[PDB]
């Protein structure tokens, strides 16, 4: 899961 | 001499990256869109707006000697625009993975990129935007990276596997790595840009904001008072302040002498994702950015 996605 | 005073702000798209023009009184915002806008703040008129992706665009910088803009999206490509003419010089697809930073060296045609693929990658648009040399030795993102402005041979990268790495041009090893003991990552790093402290600085998850001794290597300080994600913290150029913006909403001021906290700005555009230094700064938001006179 990609993080800091946002 | 603090009198902070609202120059131009405008509602938009959450703005991830920003920059200062060097001669004309222009901002660059990259939208989390795929939007790009160039505005005068002085006359609060757009000079130029782009739609590059519909992917964010995180990264972008003035390459004010070549008159372009250069950016960098999740779609992995960078891309590079005169900004006059408004065309598109080059489109190129950097990493395998999103691009999270662009640095522009000060005098020599490079170009740094880096990137989720956990690399960082040097461009020489001298050479036809050939790629010169990756930068690898880090094991997660990596979300900065910055030219030492005193001896621009050297850089910095700032990484989600909790450290800064300070590389030479040329060289394939760091010439050292920083455990920064910020274990949630480092999201950005900084120079101090003047020749009296050999100063870094860096910014995490863990809430933390700290400076660091290059040279030793050691910890010097260590600001806390951000009650979510530091996104970024800089020195500001000419004033002895450092300016810090959270994920909590806020712009913090500290002085760069005791390190304490001088001012809290909540400017009412939800998180802040990013900074720039011209006593212009500007930082974007989830819903606009904001050009501020602080003297």
């Amino acid at each position: 899961v990609k993080l800091h996605y946002t | 001499k603090l009198d902070i005073k609202k120059t131009f702000s405008n509602r938009s798209d959450r703005v991830k990256g920003i920059d200062f023009h060097p001669t004309e009184p222009w901002v660059l915002t990259t939208l989390y869109s795929g939007r790009v806008e160039i505005w005068n703040y002085e006359t609060q008129v757009e000079v130029r707006s782009i739609q590059v992706t519909e992917t964010p665009v995180r990264a972008g910088k003035f390459i004010a000697r070549k008159n372009w803009i250069i950016v960098g999206s999740d779609d992995f490509r960078i891309r590079v625009f005169n900004y006059n003419t408004g065309e598109k010089v080059v489109d190129f697809e950097a990493h395998p993975d999103y691009i999270r930073s662009i640095a522009v060296h000060p005098t020599k045609p490079y170009v740094l990129s880096g990137s989720d693929d956990l690399t960082v990658k040097l461009w020489n648009w001298e050479n036809n935007w050939a790629l010169e040399q990756t930068f690898e030795g880090h094991e997660h993102f990596v979300m900065c990276v910055a030219f030492n402005p005193k001896d621009p041979s050297t850089f910095a990268s700032g990484c989600l596997d909790r450290t800064v790495k300070v590389w030479s041009l040329g060289q394939s090893t760091p010439n050292f790595t920083l455990t920064t003991g910020q274990e949630r990552g480092v999201n950005y790093v900084d120079y101090y840009p003047l020749p009296d402290k050999p100063y870094m600085i860096t910014a995490s998850d863990d809430l933390t904001i700290k400076i660091w001794d290059y040279q030793t290597k050691s910890c010097v300080a260590t600001l806390e008072g951000h009650m979510s994600n530091v996104s970024f913290a800089v020195f500001h150029p000419t004033l002895p302040i450092i300016i810090s913006g959270s994920e909590d909403g806020t712009l913090k001021i500290w002085n760069s002498s005791t390190y304490k906290v001088e001012k809290t700005l909540n400017v009412g555009l939800e998180r802040s994702w990013c900074i720039a230094t011209h006593n212009y700064i500007a930082s974007g938001f989830d819903n606009g950015f904001t050009v501020l006179s602080l003297g």
